[PDB]
C-alpha cells in the first residue's frame, strides 16, 4: 500500500491492450528530502537495511541540508499566497532539483525555484564548510543507496514487463554519482553503464548485470584530458563507450 | 515470468 | 551512532540467553543541561521538531539555568584536582540532581553536591526573580517535550522486547512535569498515570495510552484538601489510583 | 513484533 | 538472513564488554555435502559466481560423493534411534570428518563415524576408480573456492574486529588443499602461508596477502625429501618457515 | 574501520 | 642471568600446562633513563654494538636529558617520605612516562608525575633549546636502536611460542619513533607497520619483515593533509592501512 | 622451533 524497501520500485498496468507503468519512486524520495522529513516518518521505514549501511543516519544528514538549502532559496522569495506542484524536474549534471509554485486562487501567477545540491561544472574544495562537504557527501550515499535498492529488487522480481521497461528515469541521478565521485573525493563501472546506457532494458540488466565490463582505458585518458562533460556555449555525457549523450531534463510527478 | 532466474545483487562493489 | 531523535530510546541485547537494555538517554539529558551545553551541539540536533514546538529555545534557557545553579552550588567548592563520574542521580520530588566527584589521582577524596533544579515541598512566587522562575518553566517544559519524543518513538518502534521493558526509569521527570504545573502554573492524566505506574510496560502503554482514563473527582478532591505528596518526617506520592507510592533515588550511567 | 500496530501520538494531549 | 555469497563469513557481537563471534559458515559447507543437498538448495543459490569457476558443478559431484561415502560407513550402523548432533569436527590431514550420534531418547548411547573425504597418508593412484578421483578433484576444488570466497570478502569488507580476528579455524582445508594438490595432481605459497600461520589477523592479512613471499629454496627441498607431513607413532606440518605444528582437531558448530 | 583500504583478492592466483 | 644486548628479550615459562612469559625489557630501559645511569653501569655494556650505531653515546645523552627533566618535574614535590613503585606507565603519543610514588610508612598517600620525553600535539622548532632538541633527537635514536636490537634477536631465534606472542607491548616506542621523525627533523615503513599492528605475531613477523610494503600514497596523502594523530576532545593513530586505533596507555613492571 | 629459519635483520633500513 504504502510502505516499501528503500529504491525499490512497482510496476502498475495502464490499459487504453494493456501498457506497463514503472512507479520508480523517484518523485517522492525528492519531496522527502525538500520537507526535510526524517527517515522515520517516511514509506521506508521499518524494513531490513543490512544491504544498505547507513542509511538512516545519511538520508536525515542529506535530508537537513537539502531542507536548509531549499529555505535559503525560498526565503527571498514570498510564497505565502503559492502551493508547490506535484512537480518536481531534475537537470543535470548539477543534480538541479526544479520547483514550481502557482497561487491557491488559481489551483505573479506562478514561480519557480532550483538549487542544485550536487554542483559539478563550478566549485570552491578550500572555501566550502564542513556543513557543505558532509550535507553532499551524504546526499551522495543517499542516491547510491537508492540505486542498490534499485537493483536488488530488480534482481528479485522478476516480471513479464521488464523487457519493456528501461533505467530512462534515473539517469540523473546515476550521472550526479559517477560525476561527483569523480570530480571530488576513481570510476564505478556499474553506475557508469546504467548512466551511459539509459536505454539498457530490465531483463536484460538482471542478466547481464554481474558481468558488466570496466571502462576502456582509451576512454578513462580521455576523461582524465577533458573531464566527463562537454559544455556547449546544454551539456553533453561523455559516455563509457565514447558516446556523447545530451543530458536533457527529466520530470517526475507524484504516483 | 515466475520462470525467470533471480539474481541477488546485494554484494555488487557500489561502493556504499 | 551518535545522534537521535529528542527523547528517543534504543534497546540493545546483553546476553548472559539474551536480556532487553534500555537505552532511557535520561543522563546524556542532564548531563548537556549541567554543561550548559546549546542546542546544536547535542546529540539532538538536526532532526525535524514540529512536533516538539520550542524545544531549541526552551532547550537553550534551561540549559543556562542549569548550568547557572550547578556553578553556583560549586563555586563554594574546591573541585580543580577532581572529576565528575559519569554518574547522576535524582532524587524527587524537588528534580534533585545529584552528581559525585573524584580526585584525578583516584581515578578529601570523594565529594557530592545536589542542586534541586524544581524544588517542591519549599518555595517562596512573590520573593523569586524572573530568571527562576523562566529558568524553571524552561526546564519543565524540556522534560515534557522529553517524555512527548519518548512516547511518540514508542508509538512507532514495536520491539519484541516492549514486554519486558517498564517506564521505570522516567519516573522522575513524569513526578516533577506533574508536581511543579500542579503547585505553581490543573493534573494531565497522561502524566500522572505514568508516575502512578511506573511498571507500565512498554507494548502495553502503546495499545492503551489513547483511551487513558481521566482523574476521579475523589482523588482530585483528595489532591486539593492535601498536596500530591505527603512528607513523613522519604516522601510518598499520592497516586491517579490512591496508592501512596514511596519515590525512591534513580541513578542513571552513561551506555 | 513486525505485525504489532503503530500508533500516532504527536496529537495526545500533553500540555506542549 | 539465511543467503549469503560462498566462503563468506560474518561477524556478529556477544557481550560479556563486547567480543567479536565470527560465523566461518564451515559446518554448514560440511553439513550440505553430507546431506548430500544440491546447489541449488544452499544458502548459496543466486549470487554471480564468475569469481569462483564451476561452483555449482564441482559442488554437486562432491556433494553427491560425500553422501555416498557417508552412506556406506552408515550403512553397517542401525541409526534408526539415533540423531546427528549438530557438532562436525575434522582431523587432519586426511581431511576426516566426524560425526556424532546420540539416541533421540537421551536428547548403544552415543556413536561415532569418520569419513577421510581427502586420504593423504596412505594412498592407492593405480588402484583407484575414476569416481574417486573425480569426487576427490570436486571436494579440493569446493575447498579452494571456499577459500577464495572468504578471502574476497574480507579484502572488501574491513571491520574493527579484524585485529582481533585469524585464519585459525580455516586450517583444515587449507592443509588439505596444500597436501592433495602437492602428493597428487607443486605449492601454492598463499595456501601454504595460511595452514603454517595459522594465527594470521584479518586485518594483516588484508595488508600484506598481495606481497607474500615465494617458499624457500631450502623448504622446497626439504619437503620433496621428507613429505609434508611428520608422522609420530599424532601428525605434524612442515610449515613454510620451518615451523613444525601439530595439526589438532577442529569442531564447528551450527551457528 | 569505515577508512581502511580495501583490497581486490578476486585476481589472487589461488588455481582455481 | 643479569647482561643481554640492548633491546634483546628473553621469553620464560609459567605453569599453570605451561604458558610463555615475554621479559621485553621495556621497563628496565626506562627506569635507567630515568636513574641518569650511564650505559656502562646497565645490563647492555660488553657487548659488540656495530650493529647499533652509538648507542652508549646517544644513551648517555638521552639519559641525562631524561634525568634532568624527572628533577625538573619533582623538584616542586617533596618525595623524602615516599618510594617509587616498580610500575612504569606510558601515555601516547608524546611518550609520557608515568611514576607512581607511596610512603615509605605504607610500603598523602600516594603521589603521581608525568613526563612527556616526546611531546608531539603540543610543541614551540624556535622557542626550543638545543639541550632539548638534542636530548629529544637522542631519546628517539635509543628508541629506534633498541626496536633494532629488538628484531635481531627476533630474526636470529626462533622459538615455539612465537606464535603466542605479539608487538603489543612495543606500541609506544613505535608510534613515538614514527610521529617524531615525522613531525619534525618522511615514515618508515617498518616502524609504521609494527605501530599500526601491534597484533603481528612474532613468527609470522620474523618471516615477513623482510618483505614488507610501503605506506600507499593515498595514505600519505591523507596523512599530509590531516597528521596522523585524531584528536578527539583520547587520541587515534592513523595507520598505514587507514585504521584509526585507539592508543591505550601501556603498563610496565620489572621482571 | 629448532626447524625455524633464521634472518638477519642487521641490515634492514632502520634509520640509525
Amino acid at each position: 500500500l504504502e510502505r516499501r524497501t528503500f529504491g525499490s520500485y512497482k510496476i502498475e498496468e495502464l490499459t487504453i491492450k494493456k501498457i506497463p507503468l514503472l512507479d520508480d519512486g523517484i518523485f517522492e524520495l525528492l519531496n522527502y528530502l525538500i520537507d526535510g522529513t526524517n527517515f522515520n516518518k517516511t514509506c521506508y521505514c521499518g524494513f531490513n537495511y543490512s544491504h544498505l549501511p547507513n542509511l538512516e543516519r545519511d538520508f536525515n544528514i542529506a535530508s537537513l541540508y537539502v531542507r536548509e538549502n531549499f529555505e535559503i532559496c525560498t526565503d527571498q522569495l514570498d510564497l505565502a499566497n503559492y502551493v508547490r506542484q506535484p512537480n518536481i524536474s531534475i537537470k543535470s549534471p548539477d543534480f538541479t532539483v526544479c520547483l514550481e509554485y502557482v497561487l491557491k486562487t488559481v489551483v505573479q501567477e506562478t514561480k519557480f525555484v532550483e538549487m542544485s545540491l550536487l554542483p559539478l561544472l563550478n566549485r570552491e574544495e578550500e572555501s566550502l564548510t564542513e556543513e557543505i562537504l558532509e550535507g553532499e557527501g551524504a546526499v551522495v550515499n543517499v542516491l547510491k543507496l537508492f540505486i542498490k535498492g534499485f537493483l536488488m529488487h530488480l534482481g528479485e522480481n522478476p516480471n513479464s514487463y521488464d523487457r519493456q521497461l528501461t533505467v530512462e528515469k534515473y539517469r540523473p541521478l546515476l550521472v550526479s554519482i559517477v560525476g561527483y565521485e569523480y570530480l571530488v573525493g576513481k570510476i564505478n563501472h556499474i553506475y557508469y553503464q546504467l548512466a551511459t546506457f539509459d536505454n539498457y532494458p530490465f531483463d536484460l540488466l538482471r542478466f547481464q548485470l554481474s558481468s558488466l565490463i570496466s571502462t576502456p582505458t582509451s576512454i578513462l585518458e580521455r576523461i582524465t584530458k577533458e573531464g566527463l562533460f562537454k559544455i556547449i556555449t546544454t551539456v553533453l555525457f561523455r559516455g563509457i563507450n565514447g558516446s556523447e549523450s545530451f543530458l536533457n531534463i527529466k520530470r517526475y510527478r507524484r504516483f | 515470468a515466475d520462470s525467470v532466474i533471480k539474481s541477488d545483487f546485494s554484494s555488487l562493489k557500489l561502493d556504499v
